[PDB]
RNA sequence: CCCGGCGAGGGGAGUGAAAAAGAACCUGAAACCGUGUACGUACAAGCAGUGGGAGCACGCUUAGGCGUGUGACUGCGUACC
RNA sequence: UGUAACGGGGCUAAACCAUGCACCGAAGCUGCGGCAGCGACGCUUAUGCGUUGUUGGGUAGGGGAGCGUUCUGUAAGCCUGCGAAGGUGUGCUGUGAGGCAUGCUGGAGGUAUCAGAAGUGCGAAUGCUGACAUAAGUAACGAUAAAGCGGGUGAAAAGCCC
């Protein structure tokens, strides 16, 4: 029932309801964010591979939030010559629930 | 520091750190590095900047309204419940009140008011001027700060 | 009830009192007490003297039942250690410390 | 998501019958290294001990190719003055049996306690017998 | 002689480990007293088994 | 205006540097001055 | 101006101690081992984060070369088939499928098998 | 008032707004020493962490899972100046 | 010193040579997401806004930009005994020094913003002062002239009195 499309450069295999939480898309809260970039669909046995953005099927997908991400830290040190620097990070995403598997 | 000159203990052969004297500023009880002195942090302003400064903060006054004119500030009696009053009436609380001649009846009733401050014309100064919620001063003061500074 | 009671600036070492203290953690009080009346150190004698103390605080000051009492918990912890100097061979001395100690038991019903 | 793990709780595991004759050591050793760590199952993860239990009957049949029958030494050292032990091969298959097998499957397997798991997996057996029949081991042939 | 580096709490709590006093196991009653006392020794009023041997 | 809002133009104050304050600083550890010699002395430097 | 510098101290201190919560022995209490446990930790971080991105495609590779083996094809000979297909599915996906649906990875292998032949 | 040596020290009562303000007396840190609870630890080798991570423990909860603590097992990894 | 001259197992190929194709493999490169600098370009130059290319390992060192602490002006104003500073947690927040809110302890001070002056920021100096660790409940208890018993005193007697 699972469906593996590509979002931000990487794959996701999804399935119908459940939210998955990828990069950063210019879309407001409220809305709906399409992928036609499924590479596989999968449903009982009656499968669907193809030669990429396969045919027809399609993910239909409404934003929840955007967040950042816990802060990483990071930490450059050489031993001994007098240097360290310290730098943190907080990442951007989006959180969709995916609410649509076409053919 | 009031200290001897004699090191505590051999300079070498003593498992201790080496020691010169009891008064090194690294010791408790001796102390500081590098002692500040008794010095004049006055500094120069020149005679040009100081007027052109009093010129540009005289027309920012104007520019923002708080620099009003009357033409004689009179109070007969030295009670400061006059001035107050005075003050009250034109609802002034807390003024600069710059006169051309420092009259003494003025300067009496506004010692024991913290918010007013009765100066001389020759006695401008800029931050008394910049401080004060309002600035008000004698017509005569008006000339004779015209007269002085240009 | 917690009915604590304890003795401070006992003039013994911490842990030589608390070998014994680890002995009577979780009695009842009579076994404890004969424990330590039949015990060969000095600081059984310290800890028995807190454990009469404390059970006596319990049966005077809150009401009664010495025969339902359980030594909860004791603890001895280290209390204010005093100085003297040891004079030692070729003209070094030694600071050592006269060690003391805080006693506590704490005995209940439950 | 995150990636697949395997519990070691959820665990299955199957029972295997192994007969050495006339294969050869290293590379029959090879393939008991292979099943014994897990890496024919796809539910792997290389923390979990996950390969089957092995069973291995005619175990002084095995034969080495060259001449390494009479060449080919099992040293070890008994941690002492300067008394360092050897065998040859065929020694072994006299004395200790099982124990060329043993020592040639330990030497291929990661060193920790999960190594020491999945080399108490191995159940080698010189006679022909085993007493593993209430077990149930199928065969895989290599 | 001298120590190299000093050692843990976890490496001074295994040696006191070891230091652990036992108790006696249980006290004889006396049969005439009641008293309790040590086995093998006289109580501490003088019984002992029944005889009083110091009075 | 009040007397907190006057500020100085850009530029005006550089508020200095401030050598042996760590890693940080740039300056540090030595100060500008490098490692030893006659001009890493304390007084130390040639005359004119 | 004389400024004390002991609430300062503390609170870089404590900066430190709460960071280094939970490591063994003085690591945990002196401020020193503390400060050199905590630098430390944040090398092996970053060093971590680049192993981690390596570590876990070595973990798919293993566990498809071992769902392709049982299915009758090499790993190497998989990848091929499925790139002279062009399928672009990733290996994490594929380790995913390997381990939960054995149905779409045989069909995967069925692809490939066709493709190289 | 009570334990205790007509001790020290403590438990009560009382004063006080406060006695974990009681004469070692405002606040009361860290190193150091403990007591209790949760988890790990008695066939496993090393700058003691970090990336992955099972199980258990409490909390909740859109009942899916999250959060904090422990972290068996594991790849990498020879302190600071 | 222990095999000990593949890293080990082991390999008659899992060795060597030749041709060839897959595949793994780095912080390289591509992809996606974000930050900053520089060069040009124009929008009307709050010397900003945008489009584009490019760059970002760094010691001695050179340059630019910031955070925080004490005191002074703003401040006889503001917060505050329906609870300040300090102490101790927790949770949000920033690229970083850091900040903000708040539980509990505390029991009367702190101080926005923008400026100004600095005894202005500690891990090391066989640094100084104080507290406390480790070795450790380890060595030792200071002449190998020697103690034993009974009675006393006291809560307790080898050491005190007889």
């Amino acid at each position: 029932m699972y469906a593996v499309f590509q979002s931000g450069g990487k794959q996701h295999r999804v399935s119908e309801g459940q939210t998955v939480r990828l990069e950063k898309l210019d879309i407001a809260t409220g809305e709906t964010v399409e992928f036609a970039e499924v590479l596989m669909i999968a449903n009982g046995e009656e499968v669907k591979i193809g030669v990429p953005f396969v045919d027809g099927g399609v993910i239909k997908a409404e934003v929840v939030a955007h967040g950042r991400g816990e802060k990483v830290k990071i930490v450059k040190f050489r031993r001994r010559k007098h240097y360290r620097k310290q730098q943190g990070h907080r990442q951007w995403f989006t959180d969709v629930k995916i609410t649509g598997i076409s053919a | 520091v009031t200290g001897s000159g004699k090191k505590p203990w051999r300079q070498k052969g003593t498992g201790r750190a080496r020691s010169g004297s009891i008064k090194s500023p690294i010791w408790r009880s001796g102390g500081v590095t590098f002692a500040a002195r008794p010095q004049d942090h006055s500094q120069k302003v020149n005679k040009k900047m100081y007027r052109g400064a009093l010129k540009s903060i005289l027309s920012e006054l104007v520019r923002q309204d708080r620099l009003i004119v009357v033409e004689k500030f009179s109070v007969e009696a030295p009670k400061t419940k006059l001035l107050a009053q005075k003050l009250k009436d034109m609802a002034l609380e807390d003024v600069l009140i710059i006169t051309g001649e420092l009259d003494e009846n003025l300067f009496l009733a506004a010692r024991n008011l913290h918010k007013v401050d009765v100066r001389d014309a020759t006695g401008i100064d800029p931050v008394s001027l910049i401080a004060f919620d309002k600035v008000v001063m004698t017509a005569d003061a008006v000339k004779q700060v015209e007269e002085m500074l240009a | 009830m917690e009915t604590i009671a304890k003795h401070r600036h006992a003039r013994s070492s911490a842990q030589k009192v608390r070998l014994v203290a680890d002995l009577i953690r979780g009695k009842k009080v009579s076994q404890a007490l004969d424990i330590l009346t039949y015990t060969n150190k000095k600081a059984a004698v310290l800890v028995k003297k807190v454990l009469e103390s404390a059970i006596a605080n319990a049966e005077h000051n809150d009401g009664a039942d010495i025969d339902d009492l359980k030594v909860t918990k004791i603890f001895v912890d280290e209390g204010p250690s005093m100085k003297r100097i040891m004079p030692r061979a070729k003209g070094r001395a030694d600071r050592i410390l006269k060690r003391t100690s805080h006693i506590t038991v704490v005995v209940s019903d439950r | 998501m995150k990636t697949f793990t395997a519990k070691p709780e959820t665990v299955k595991r199957d029972w295997y019958v192994v007969d050495a004759t006339g294969k050869t050591l290293g590379r029959l050793a090879t393939e008991l290294a292979r099943r014994l760590r897990g890496k024919h199952k796809a539910e792997y993860t290389p923390h979990v001990d996950t390969g089957d239990y092995i069973i291995v009957l005619n175990a002084d049949k095995v034969a080495v190719t060259g001449n390494k029958r009479t060449d080919k030494v099992y040293y070890h050292h008994t941690g002492h003055i300067g008394g360092i032990k050897q065998a040859t091969f065929e020694e072994m298959i006299a004395r200790r049996p099982e124990r060329v097998i043993e020592i040639a499957v330990k030497g291929m397997l990661p060193k920790g306690p999960l190594g020491r798991a999945m080399f108490r997996k191995l159940k080698v057996y010189a006679g022909n017998e085993h007493n593993h029949a209430a077990q149930q081991p199928q065969v895989l042939d290599i | 002689a001298v120590q190299q580096n000093k050692p843990t709490r976890s490496k001074r709590g295994m040696r006191r480990s070891h230091d652990a006093l036992t108790a006696v196991t249980s006290l004889s009653v006396d049969k005439t007293s009641g008293e309790k006392h040590l086995r093998h020794h006289i109580t501490a009023d003088g019984y002992y088994r029944g005889r009083k041997v110091i009075a | 205006m009040r007397l907190n809002t006057l500020s100085p133009a850009e530029g005006s104050k550089k508020a200095g540097k401030r050598l042996g304050r760590g890693i940080g600083s740039g300056l540090g550890k030595t100060g500008g001055r490098g490692h030893k010699g006659q001009k890493s002395r304390s007084g130390g430097g040639v005359r004119r | 101006a004389r400024v004390k510098r002991g609430v300062i101290a503390r609170a870089r201190h404590k900066k430190i101690l709460k960071q280094a919560k939970g490591y063994y022995g003085a690591r945990s209490r002196v401020y020193r081992v503390a400060f050199q446990a905590v630098i430390k930790a944040g090398q092996y971080a970053y060093r971590d984060r680049r192993q981690r991105k390596r570590q876990f495609r070595q973990l798919w590779i293993a566990r498809i070369n071992a769902a392709a083996r049982q299915n009758g094809i090499s790993y190497s000979k998989f990848i091929n088939g499925l790139k002279k297909a062009s399928v672009e599915i990733d290996r994490k996906i594929l380790a995913d499928i390997a381990v939960f649906d054995k149905v779409a990875f045989t069909a995967l292998v069925e692809k490939a098998k066709a493709a190289l032949a």
